[PDB]
């Protein structure tokens, strides 16, 4: 029942009583583990932003990172580093634009690389995790450009340099599968495979169209790079699963996250990060609620959990708060993270029972994005 | 106030998020930081890029195309924030998508979001 | 008199007696079968038109007469921008002031003077009857009155529903009578959300009652010279077309190289495109706009030539704010725009679409 | 009774029904007038900040101005321009610091000058209006430096260039009296008169000491430049008045804003901008409430109005909100501005009756500073 | 919860604004953004400059000098905001003044405010 | 035994028989009338001390013995910081290891060896009685035992309340027995808010039971050579005092030019200042710190000479993090700091405060 502030008061009181000395210093964040969780605050389009590094097990903020205008966070799965692509201007929100990538040490939070992106090439948008992406080896960062045309930027993190822009078709999102290969989702309803080398035009392959024009695939699919599992829900909660593990796209049986009866009762997914995927358990988690069809960005109060292989519902959790984004820790007995934009609070739940264990409040102005490393 | 309920347009207050023209607005209503319904605040830059929705006007029973244009070059206003998504489609259908900062074509290469205007640019269909 | 006046103009419009050698009428160059444009091949293809003498070619493309009656009289608005008039350079105030010019132009109909026109009108008993009933007895004996009267009838004829029927697929769709196809609807969406609507829509905002897809403004979009057309015009390699600056009374240096925004109605059947007919294909006209937005090397190349577009004929007063939009049109969006513009074809020219 | 949003909805509907056209454009703010009011939001030490330009008569936001870390706003009394001294960093709150002055056109709000301040000389502090100050002619901006020692920076607004730093004694604040002269308040309880040139040690002359070492003079005195009147409250609501209209300091009789009984009962001034002064009326306004002596920065719910000459109380207003800062318009029938940092709201009162007329909400994160022009 | 009432120190929770060592704190408690009571959070820079206050400790009845030190180089934490002013004097007595950003001496010339620590440097007199 | 050991030390302390020519005792250079420092004028003034031979000068200033008993034995802490010991360079582990060194140093007391020391102690019947009663019979016959016993006796004497009375005004103020003047209180507030506290306070945080205004660490503050002292010492123009690096066993080149932070107790009466006695006046020692912070031309200038402070003797490993505070001490705060440090004078030396 003792809070961290209370426990801290006793320790400070005991130090004073015992005459224990200690040097005022800069703390190191504790070693990255499976239960570390990052919360990004795009701050409702504010010119500067914040990231929160949280120990999910203790429910404690263990660090922060400043960002500029709508930064894209990435977290290396092995815990070796974190990075974002960010945007600043010479006079707050006006003047000369500088786009850049920073790489940070994950215990000191010190920038270890600051790599400027030439010609302001970042896509400025409500934060989608897979608009900026690390290769599995972690030596390359890939960012999406929308203006003047869909394009993908290649950033060498090892050599700390921007390399080049890749011309791509009318496609969106970046799902890396190898040091030299990533997938995108195209307007025509196909996936595009993009293979890029040291120099030259990329080798671009399209899959067969896997969904119709009237079937809308959300801006926040879950992608497990270690599983090569792309889990993509529609507005109705229909779930596309694409296996990319062989290096080529194989489409898994489509599955329904809601029953026909629930759908007729107006049950629909809604929020920001509406979907989570646990790799070890091969399990899908989806934010759902009763809502009108065009209220797809509102908070949801329920999470359903289902088997990826069969699509059988394993649980339905009444979350108890207005939840916008979900994600899971990738360890055994995982935590279910439930971030409320409205409350500016991360609610930390047991993923098996759905029970709320703890919460972390005061997380910026409009926190929206949850990131965790797959370290197992 | 019920966020999940079917959105209900009105034609009596342009600073409220249920005003009919804001059916797919994202950000802040420019009328609340020195602009107006269809004009930008001083010091900001008017984008030429736009996103579109067909918004039903409860007054005349007609559906109009609202081409939302951003006012750029300022930090977000923080006044009259709204997010509505009537007919709003994912990013791969950008003409109908509203997470995108539609600041393209703004003077002085302004690309930061301040607020959005709501001009009618045609009848739906 | 409105019906009778337009009937008289209808007679005049197809009468070659108004050309020096009686070889051409208004309808020769403004062919009702080709949306009131010129199907005839000349020294520069379809880019410029041949006059009455059989040799002289113009330096400018013959535009449609469809919907020209909806253009306001030439003026300067409170924003300091010139609007309206007729001719690519807006040198005529309105349709009336315009009609008499092709009559007396040596490279067109080539009548010596107004007196020569009246003399030909007087040779026709049905013109003596028609004109005198509308303007009074002896109207044709007066060169100034006859010529002005012929201009009035022609302008009145152009103002009838036949020139502006508003029966395009676009019109039918806006009346809730049918729907666009997916490709067509995508094209419309791109048209109204991309830079196109900053110039090719009547209003800045709201809904136009009789949309003709032009704001009547004057813009330099930085087009190159049409080499063969300019050659055929006889005007010389030294010559520069200054567009609106050519208009008598226009002295403002900022107007040099600007032209009237054309109406996009019937655009699919009125090729070649632009003031000098430089582009034969509709797709090329659309792709020209990518040159200001796209960083792809293909955007620098005219697909009709395989060579660079060419430097602008007038390298100032470019509408860069409107043109440099920051977004490139991919092939899919070009296709959609083509599909949309095809819906601006009047009913009777839908067979021309194939 | 009809709100601005309702009036605009009415007007928009009429335009649409009439087929009225209008070009989407950049609006100009209405001409600066006596009832224009500026509200600055230091945003609780956020690295970037906002100024709100408000029509006090309509209670409408007519413009905004972005700033960096704790900027100092100034407003030319004649309404010809506004300016600020501001601070930015190359990586949000880290990296290279640039201190600078911007001058703005008062209707377009476009910057007309951007003057860099060499060696990052700005004093970084919770915002005090008189830590940066215009000369009466509006040709010179004066800013305070605290580190490495008290100094005053001279910025030539006319020639758009930084001039020089001035070494001063251990003194604080800058109240300009002439094109070449300002006063400061010193630790020793005197005022310092500083008469400066383009080069050479300035002529520094101390006034006599005017207060004991245990009377505490608030960080937010009211100064009327056109009157040459410095109104300086202490923690107890005793008010020091210094007449600077002659070019030299003349000490006026001290007045007590609170009665002996009120003081015996716990009435003290408190908030941020605790004091206002109306030039034409010669009236003093003071935020007061019942409080402990060390709660001198908390909001107050009452304003006392008193005659400057006599010290006679003219009114005591019950504000009806938690008010941190007050100021007044400088015209006939003036407005009393009442800013709530907690509510993020400017409450607009009739200064004669104390009645709340209208309000302007959503004013940033922690608004604290109200500025008006004296155009009378 | 009464902002104007006499400040009541406690010695049981360091994240609360009434914690005894926070008697003249202005800004944010460092413990709430990855620091501790007397240490800075990762990535920030510890100032050497200080402001002082005599703060009464209700555990032992002693008054201690608390030399507040800022952690600098980050935008304000926005967590556990507090403002207390026990003994706090105006700016002309800066060693007791708490509106000043006391970031002087911070590594890398860091001058932005993130949070404040509350170390004891001596007994009060 | 505890009283007796110290009493023996008291005797040895004032005994000139422990110097070659018997002109010199500890008390000659560590004079109890001047807070255990050397009042004698030499070739370099009071900067350095003249040894037993009447000619040889040291190269370092004679520090006070007051409160030296409070310094921990020399060690390296987990933070990699060396702490404690005795001498400006900490080459002695503790008080006991220290005591024997001036006895054998040819530039000081100049006894040829331990046997020579034992012979002098043997000559005195009082020492034979006092030594043998504490250390056993025959102690003075064994040069090693006798030298060790003498050091132990002297160390024990320096640990008595006589050397560390804690009766300064500062101490009385902290007991609530009296109050600081406004100026002293301002001085104290400055001392604990400015960089001084980072080096001249026992602890990093919390309160010290027996504060002596040093953290016992080693720092290079960038002091110039004292030219007339360096000349008097005869060590040479090419000689560099490496401070802590000179301690046998320390090979870390980062320790070069670092010296033990002196206790500031009795500072007001122990001029001149620093390890080489370079600064005559207490105000000047304080003004020295402004060279790292002030931008005024005067901050570069030693007011005692009118010339620049000088190039650092060791221009590396400077404690710039602590010294470059960003804040300049104005004359008012220098006044306050002088007045505060004057409160650190032991009661018996208060009369000296006038001169
Ligand atoms: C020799 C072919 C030819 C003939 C015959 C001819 N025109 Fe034209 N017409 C043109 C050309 C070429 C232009 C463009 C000229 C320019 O812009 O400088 C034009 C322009 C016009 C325009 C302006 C339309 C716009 O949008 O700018 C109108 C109206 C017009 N003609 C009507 C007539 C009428 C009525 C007649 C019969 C009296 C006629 N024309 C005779 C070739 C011809
Ligand atoms: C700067 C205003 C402006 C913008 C923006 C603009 N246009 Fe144009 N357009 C013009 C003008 C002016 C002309 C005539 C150019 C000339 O001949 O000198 C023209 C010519 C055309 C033509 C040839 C029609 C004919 O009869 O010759 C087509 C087709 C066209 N535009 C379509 C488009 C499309 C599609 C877009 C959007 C990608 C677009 N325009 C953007 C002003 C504009
Ligand atoms: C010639 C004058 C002189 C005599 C005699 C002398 N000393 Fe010293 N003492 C010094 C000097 C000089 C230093 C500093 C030398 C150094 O740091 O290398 C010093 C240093 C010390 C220190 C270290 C204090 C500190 O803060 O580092 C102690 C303890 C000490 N002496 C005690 C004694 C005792 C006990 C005797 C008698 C056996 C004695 N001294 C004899 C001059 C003298
Ligand atoms: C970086 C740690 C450090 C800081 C900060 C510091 N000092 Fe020192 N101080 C020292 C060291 C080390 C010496 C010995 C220098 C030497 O002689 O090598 C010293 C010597 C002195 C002396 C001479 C004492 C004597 O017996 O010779 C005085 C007086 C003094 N300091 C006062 C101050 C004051 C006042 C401040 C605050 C402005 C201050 N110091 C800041 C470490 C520091
Ligand atoms: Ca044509
Ligand atoms: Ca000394
Ligand atoms: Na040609
Ligand atoms: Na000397």
């Amino acid at each position: 029942q003792e809070t961290q502030g209370q426990a801290a008061a006793r320790a400070a009181a005991a130090d004073l009583a015992a005459g224990q000395d200690d040097e005022p210093r800069i703390l190191e964040a504790p070693a990255p583990d499976a239960r570390r969780v990052y919360v990004n605050d795009p701050a409702h389009f504010a010119a500067v932003t914040q990231q929160f590094v949280i120990d999910g097990e203790a429910g404690r903020v263990i660090g922060m990172i400043d960002g500029g205008f709508l930064p894209n966070p990435v977290v290396a799965d092995d815990g070796s580093f974190i990075a974002h692509a960010s945007t600043v201007f010479s006079r707050i929100a006006r003047g000369e634009r500088t786009d850049y990538v920073e790489v940070f040490d994950p215990v000191t939070l010190l920038p270890t690389a600051d790599i400027e992106l030439p010609d302001a090439p970042r896509f400025l948008v409500g934060t989608y995790p897979w608009m900026t992406s690390l290769t599995p080896d972690g030596k390359t960062l890939l960012f999406y450009q929308f203006s003047p045309a869909p394009a993908v930027g290649v950033v060498d993190l090892e050599g700390k340099a921007f390399k080049r822009m890749l011309d791509v078709p009318d496609c969106y999102h970046i799902f890396p599968t190898a040091p030299d290969t990533f997938f995108m989702h195209c307007r025509d309803g196909s996936l595009a495979k993009v293979a890029f080398g040291t120099e030259g035009t990329p080798e671009i392959t399209h899959t067969e169209v896997f969904h119709p024009e009237d079937e809308f695939l959300i801006n926040h699919p879950a992608y497990s790079q270690k599983a090569g599992r792309l889990v993509w829900p529609t507005y109705t909660g229909k779930i596309h699963q694409i296996d990319l593990s062989s290096g080529d796209a194989k489409f898994l049986p489509a599955v329904e996250a809601l029953t026909e009866a629930e759908r007729a009762d107006g049950w629909r997914p809604g929020g920001w990060q509406q979907v989570a995927y646990h790799r070890a358990l091969d399990r899908i988690y989806l934010l759902v609620d009763q809502r009108d069809e065009w209220r797809h960005k509102t908070a949801s109060r329920f999470v359903v959990v289902l088997d990826a292989k069969t699509g059988e519902r394993l649980a339905k959790f009444e979350m108890g708060h207005e939840i916008d984004s979900i994600n899971v820790s990738q360890d055994e007995k995982p935590l279910l993270y439930a971030l409320s934009t409205g409350d500016k609070t991360l609610y930390i739940h047991d993923a098996e029972s759905g029970e709320e264990l703890r919460s972390v409040n005061q997380l910026g102005h409009g926190p929206q994005v949850i990131t965790t490393a797959d370290m197992g | 106030t019920d966020p999940r309920a079917k959105w209900v347009p009105q034609d009596n207050d342009i600073q409220a998020c249920d005003y009919w023209r804001h059916c797919s607005i994202d950000g802040n209503i420019c009328d609340c930081s020195g602009g107006s319904l269809t004009n930008c605040p001083p010091g900001t830059k008017l984008a030429t890029a736009s996103w579109v929705a067909s918004c039903y006007n409860p007054t005349d029973g007609q559906s109009y195309l609202i081409a939302y244009r951003d006012c750029c070059g300022y930090n977000v206003s923080g006044r009259c924030p709204c997010l509505n998504t009537e007919g709003e489609l994912p990013v791969y259908r950008p003409e109908f998508a509203n997470d995108i900062i539609w600041c393209f074509g703004a003077e002085d290469d302004a690309m930061t979001y301040h607020c959005t205007i709501s001009p009618i640019v045609g009848k739906a269909s | 008199a409105d019906d009778a006046l337009a009937a008289l103009g209808a007679q005049l419009f197809v009468d070659p007696a108004l050309s020096r050698n009686a070889t051409q009428s208004c309808a020769t160059c403004h062919d009702p079968a080709r949306a009131f444009t010129d199907p005839r091949e000349g020294k520069a293809g379809l880019a410029v038109s041949v006059g009455d003498d059989g040799q002289s070619h113009g330096d400018r493309n013959t535009p449609t007469l469809g919907y020209a009656a909806l253009v306001p009289a030439f003026h300067r608005d409170a924003n300091g921008k010139y609007k309206g008039g007729q001719f690519w350079d807006g040198r005529a105030d309105d349709l009336k002031q315009q009609a008499g010019q092709p009559m007396l132009n040596p490279v067109e109909m080539a009548m010596p003077d107004r007196a020569a026109v009246a003399a030909r009108l007087r040779d026709d008993p049905a013109y003596r009857t028609g004109f005198e009933a509308l303007f009074g007895k002896g109207v044709l004996d007066d060169p100034e009155r006859a010529f002005d009267a012929a201009a009035e009838a022609l302008a009145a004829y152009q103002a009838t529903g036949e020139f502006s029927p508003f029966d395009s697929k676009y019109d039918r769709v806006m009346r809730g009578e049918e729907k666009f196809t997916p490709l067509e609807e995508f094209g419309y969406t791109v048209f109204i959300t991309w830079n196109c609507r900053l110039c090719h829509m009547q209003r800045k905002q709201g809904v136009a009652e009789r949309e003709t897809f032009t704001n009547f403004e004057y813009h330099n979009i930085g087009l190159p010279v049409n080499e063969t057309a300019r050659e055929a015009s006889g005007l010389g390699a030294d010559h520069v077309d200054h567009g609106l600056l050519a208009r008598p009374g226009i002295e403002d240096p900022a107007q040099s190289g600007r032209f009237k925004v054309p109406s996009l109605r019937n655009v699919a059947v009125t090729g070649p495109y632009m003031h000098n007919g430089v582009f034969t294909d509709l797709r090329t006209a659309i792709l020209f706009y990518n040159k200001y937005t796209s960083r792809r090397p293909e955007a620098k190349i005219n697909p009709e030539t395989g060579a660079p577009w060419g430097e602008p004929e007038v390298a100032r007063n470019l509408s860069l704010a409107e043109l440099q939009s920051g977004l490139m049109l991919d092939d899919g969006r070009v296709d959609a725009l083509v599909a949309f513009l095809e819906t601006l074809t009047d009913r009777r020219y839908e067979p021309l679409l194939e």
